[PDB]
């Protein structure tokens, strides 16, 4: 227990990284491995980014100057909708990344 | 108090800009050929470029190979990796000489990362199974996966985790109303205890009870941990150990 | 007369001023009597000798003021002394106007009473009442220091705003949209200034002598060295022997008033023959029952449960606007760490999305709701919300107090 | 160590029912006419929130001789009657014309009044309405005010949903000493320390 202080801070998982793979002829043949990792895309969360972009854009370039400020989105009945739809739609671009 | 042990009297070579040496500097008196050489050898390290380059130290004792090993090795700092190696050790009777050496050529070498990982604490709502109440035919409706809800201070959240996770909720004994820590990317759970509001239920309880953790639910952060290229290997060499069976 | 008389009507003080000074006049709103029968005005409180037995009977009972005729004496000996306050008189009174302030749930007969004595007795040409609430969406017309605390770090009026006043009667959660009051929202707390002193009057009564004959000497030991915990009960009661406080009883030959002495300051190296009461746990045991009523063996549910329960009967639009205008008024928010306490303990239990703000003024906040209370006379829409006497005298004494001055007609 | 044979019975033992025990010693016996009777004929409940409001209405009263006059206000605020919740819960004037005198006489050093009157019946009405000496409890029993008026004042200001959200936290009830939780025999009262049990046992024992 004095050995389980925190080290997950300072450690890195090295499972995730693919770097175990001396278990992957347990459960992973050749071509399932070749035919599954020449299948791995960008330039599709790149679309369903960029069809979005269009959205955080008008609404900031427009808006964007009082709507994330909390001067403006103190008090108001229109401005604080389009504040928490702008903190709403930058969390799901940055998850799609992610 | 400070113990002194045939050394800590040197911090580094202590060498000028211009690259001459003092006489009396940093715990050396005399040799100024081996700590300015020395020094030469310490940029050689700070140029990132060289490799393959072998330089002994030779002399008689009481000389002062060892402490100019040490004036080297305080010279480079923290950043740079020091492997402190004696010859009589690299004998093995698991593996061979061969990959004790070319694994301390491994060993040498350093090389540090910087990742993001994601952090979910809570106190545990409920614990069950989903339903989407169509059967749709595939099953009457589950196969066993457990919708964790974790009620933080600032927020409220149901996810949705793999059985092996799960595996490890049942083995820490979790119930409803218990502070939880789990780790998404690396999948270890570990309990803080029970919430503060079932502090009243029962007078005594060997089970703590910690405040609600502040904050969100989910959270991340950047490190610029260092971890050696021989920590990869044996990474990739051989299981470690998991919570599982 | 262009500038009325601002009044503000409490159980514990009743501040009166003018519109053109600064500051109000303090005048305490009761009749104490001692043991031997000689019977002192409100402000001849403090000039008595001994406070040992005092018998306070006051018109204002817990839900309104029921008896006038005291309450009219004390307004009689408020306004009608020139050589009592400094600079202040009236002659009659005619052409002056007044800005009275009551409670949200006051009884409607009680207001019948109420403006039939101002309107009738007094002679005031145009009179608007109110409680403290409505005036507080009038804070931005003016500009003033008022101190900003942000939960989740570690025309001239505004519509939304959320008014929490605490009060010697009790504490009120009144929320404001439009400057309205919206009275299916507002909560009640039954905490107030008399549990507090009557609580310190038993938790002393336990661990000493019987201080519960004697309340002015406990009300100024919790006025002076009561503080609320700034991070919980736990860290608080962990430091109870660091952090503790020695007060020496006013001896009545002496001193009329006691000192508060710290172990830590040596500014007193006088000796007395007095003994001192050493106060450790009812420092910060005190003022935590706000929060946690489970100390005081009460069953009330606790004042972000009222918050909360009153964020619940708003529509949901209005919800996260009101959480980030937060103005607090009242002397029970004059104790030290009680407003970063509640933004705290308000942002522990708020979602992650909405972000809590509460501001609080600098100083005393009933002197600052005095102050806003002066301001809305300078205002333009008072010219328009004052109610002349004809037209007092036109309808009839219900019509008044039932649909302008009425919290029924809001509903 | 632990032993793996265990002797047992199959009519007296029960896997999950475990129970485990041992001038002149005497049990102590209530000789209450009403305590044996109340027990033959018998989230917190509801005679502990009537003990919770007749002490908090005790301790929310300032003087000594309004103590008993409190709990007939506080009866008429609950709605049940007066006699019987006062009967069974044990807890733990104002104006006078001569003093008004008095009070004119503290006033009558410094005044400027300009006294006119003319009979009318808003006068006689300001007459009704300025010498009133009517409690709030007066008040309460006049039909002047609506039924719908008393539940909006009085039964709807109150919290309906929310009970506790905030977590619950249990002290010593003599200093507050949570690192000790510790209820005791007679009475089931949580006791922190030594000097508090020795405290405890003469003053604030009821059930001993
Ligand atoms: N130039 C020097 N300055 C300070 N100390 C020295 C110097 N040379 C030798 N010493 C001291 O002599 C001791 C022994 O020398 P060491 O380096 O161990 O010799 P060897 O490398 O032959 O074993 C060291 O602890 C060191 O402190
Ligand atoms: N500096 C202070 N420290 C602690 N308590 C205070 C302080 N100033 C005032 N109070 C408390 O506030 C109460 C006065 O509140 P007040 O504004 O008179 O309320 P109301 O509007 O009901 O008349 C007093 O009972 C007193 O106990
Ligand atoms: F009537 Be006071 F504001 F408590
Ligand atoms: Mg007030
Ligand atoms: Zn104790
Ligand atoms: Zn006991």
């Amino acid at each position: 227990k004095l050995f389980k202080k925190n080290n997950q801070v300072n450690r890195v998982d090295l499972d995730f990284l693919n770097l175990v793979f001396t278990l992957n002829d347990k459960d992973l043949t050749s071509y399932h491995a070749e035919e599954i990792s020449k299948l791995t895309c960008v330039k599709n969360f790149v679309e369903e980014v960029n069809k979005l972009r269009e959205t955080n854009k008008q609404l900031q370039e427009e808006f964007g100057e009082a709507s994330f400020l909390n001067f403006q989105d103190a008090n108001q009945y229109f401005k604080y909708s389009n504040k928490q739809k702008l903190e709403g739609t930058v969390d799901m671009l940055n998850f799609l990344k992610m | 108090v400070t113990r002194t042990a045939a050394h800590t009297h040197i911090k580094g070579l202590g060498l000028d800009e211009s690259g001459v040496a003092k006489r009396v500097e940093g715990g050396f008196v005399g040799q100024i050929e081996a700590r300015e050489a020395c020094g030469v050898i310490v940029d050689l390290i700070k140029a990132k470029k060289m490799s393959g380059r072998a330089i002994l130290l030779a002399g008689g004792p009481s000389t002062g190979k060892t402490a100019l090993a040490l004036a080297i090795s305080q010279e480079l700092g923290p950043k740079v990796p020091f492997c402190p190696l004696v010859g009589s050790e690299l004998y093995s009777v698991e593996v061979k000489k061969t990959e004790t050496l070319m694994e301390n050529f491994r060993r040498a070498i350093g090389l540090r990362i910087k990742e993001t990982k994601e952090v979910y604490e809570g106190e545990v709502t409920e614990l069950t199974p989903e339903d989407a109440e169509n059967p749709l035919g595939g099953y009457g409706k589950t196969i066993s996966h457990v919708i964790v809800g974790l009620k933080s201070a600032k927020g409220t959240k149901t996810l949705r985790l793999d059985p092996t996770i799960y595996e490890s909720i049942q083995r820490e004994k979790v119930s409803i109303g218990d502070v939880i820590y789990i780790e998404a990317n690396t999948g270890a759970v570990k309990r803080v205890g029970r919430s503060d509001a079932y502090a009243t239920e029962f007078d005594l309880e060997t089970e703590e009870y910690v405040p609600l953790p502040k904050g969100e639910v989910h959270k991340k952060k950047e490190i610029v941990q260092d971890v050696t290229l021989h920590d990869l290997d044996v990474a990739n060499a051989r299981p470690q150990g998991g919570q599982d069976v | 007369e262009t500038p009325p008389i601002v009044i503000d009507n409490g159980s514990y003080e009743i501040k009166f001023g003018p519109s053109t000074n600064k500051k109000p006049f303090r005048a305490l709103n009761a009749l104490a009597k001692d043991k031997f029968g000689t019977s002192y005005l409100s402000n001849h409180i403090k000039n008595i000798k001994d406070i040992s037995s005092i018998t306070f009977r006051r018109p204002h009972e817990l839900g309104q003021l029921t008896l006038w005729e005291l309450e009219s004496c004390i307004w009689d000996y408020c306004l009608f002394n020139p050589s009592e306050f400094d600079g202040f008189d009236l002659k009659e009174g005619k052409g002056h106007h007044l800005v009275a302030s009551e409670s949200c749930m006051t009884l409607p007969e009680l207001s019948k009473h109420a403006d039939q004595v101002i309107f009738e007795e007094y002679e005031f040409d145009s009179l608007f009442k109110s409680p403290v609430a409505v005036f507080v969406p009038f804070t931005k017309s003016y500009k003033g220091e008022m101190r900003t605390i942000s939960g989740k770090d570690e025309s001239d009026y505004h519509d939304f705003q959320l008014v929490i006043d605490s009060g010697f009667n009790c504490t009120w959660i009144i929320p404001v949209l439009k400057g309205i009051p919206y009275y299916k929202a507002v909560k009640k707390l039954d905490i107030g200034g008399r549990f507090l002193t009557g609580l310190l009057k038993e938790t002393l009564s336990f661990r000493h002598y019987n201080m519960m004959d004697e309340t002015i000497l406990v009300n100024n030991i919790k006025e002076q060295c009561l503080f609320v915990s700034p991070v919980s009960y736990f860290d608080s009661f962990k430091t109870k022997d660091k952090h503790a406080l020695e007060y020496v009883l006013p001896d009545f030959q002496t001193s009329f008033l006691g000192y508060v002495r710290n172990p830590r300051k040596e500014n007193v190296p006088l000796p007395e023959d007095a003994q001192i009461i050493t106060l450790t746990d009812e420092l910060f045991t005190i003022p935590e029952t706000f929060f946690h009523p489970e100390i005081s063996q009460i069953t009330k549910p606790g004042i972000v449960e009222a918050i909360l329960e009153s964020l619940s009967m708003l529509p949901e639009i209005v919800r996260p606007l009101m959480v980030g205008n937060i103005v607090c008024t009242g002397g029970n928010f004059n104790l030290p760490n009680f407003a970063q306490r509640l933004a705290a303990e308000l942002q522990r239990q708020l979602p992650t999305d909405w972000t809590c703000h509460v501001s609080v003024p600098e100083g005393d906040c009933a002197l600052f709701g005095w102050e806003v209370m002066s301001q809305f006379a300078k205002t333009d829409s008072y010219r328009k919300a004052r109610v002349t006497r004809e037209e007092y005298y036109e309808h009839g004494p219900d019509w008044c107090t039932k649909h302008r001055f009425g919290y029924q007609n809001w509903i | 160590m632990k032993a793996l044979v265990e002797e047992i019975d199959k009519k007296t033992y029960n896997p999950d029912i475990y129970f485990t025990s041992l001038s002149r010693p005497v049990k102590r016996i209530n000789y209450s006419l009403a305590d044996l009777e109340a027990r033959l004929y018998t989230r917190y409940t509801q005679q502990e929130i009537l003990q919770s409001d007749r002490r908090f209405m005790e301790l929310n009263t300032e003087n000594f001789s309004d103590l008993p006059n409190v709990p007939t206000l506080l009866s008429d605020l609950t709605g049940v009657p007066r006699d019987r919740i006062e009967s069974t819960t044990k807890p733990i004037w104002v104006l006078k014309p001569e003093t008004l005198r008095e009070i004119q006489l503290s006033y009558k050093s410094t005044k400027l009044p300009k006294p006119k009157r003319k009979n009318t019946n808003r006068i006689v009405a300001l007459k009704k309405v300025l010498s009133s000496k009517r409690n709030l409890h007066s008040f309460l029993d006049s039909a002047l005010l609506n039924l719908m008026d008393k539940n909006v004042i009085y039964h709807n200001v109150y919290n309906k949903r929310y009970f506790k959200v905030l977590p619950l936290i249990t002290t010593c009830s003599i200093c507050g000493g949570y690192d000790s939780i510790s209820s005791c025999v007679n009475c089931g009262n949580k006791i922190c320390s030594v000097s508090c049990f020795k405290l405890h046992n003469e003053t604030r024992c009821r059930n001993r």
